[PDB]
């Protein structure tokens, strides 16, 4: 089932490239809500 | 006294096999375009 596997991992291959960027997009969103007066971050 | 007699007469074409053999060359094309590729069907799965 592993050569099976191969015929979709293209499609896993770019979901896993946005998961990297958003979550890298969600990180500069909270590095952003830092400075804005919200004590849930200390 | 065939118009007591002679049983009911069917309007049967054989378009089954005519479907059968279309199925079994589209067996045979897939297979060939896996060979000339490298690519098995054992290879894909």
């Amino acid at each position: 089932t592993l050569q099976s596997s191969h015929i979709t991992e293209w499609l896993f291959t770019i979901h896993d490239d946005v998961k990297k960027r958003a979550l890298e997009c969600f990180l500069e969103t909270a590095k952003v809500a830092l400075k804005g007066r919200n004590k849930k971050f200390q | 006294g065939a118009l007591n007699n002679a049983g009911k007469g069917m309007i049967e074409t054989n378009i089954g096999n005519y479907i059968q053999q279309q199925i079994n060359l589209l067996e045979f094309i897939k297979m060939e375009m896996a060979d000339v590729a490298g690519i098995s069907k054992q290879r894909e799965g």
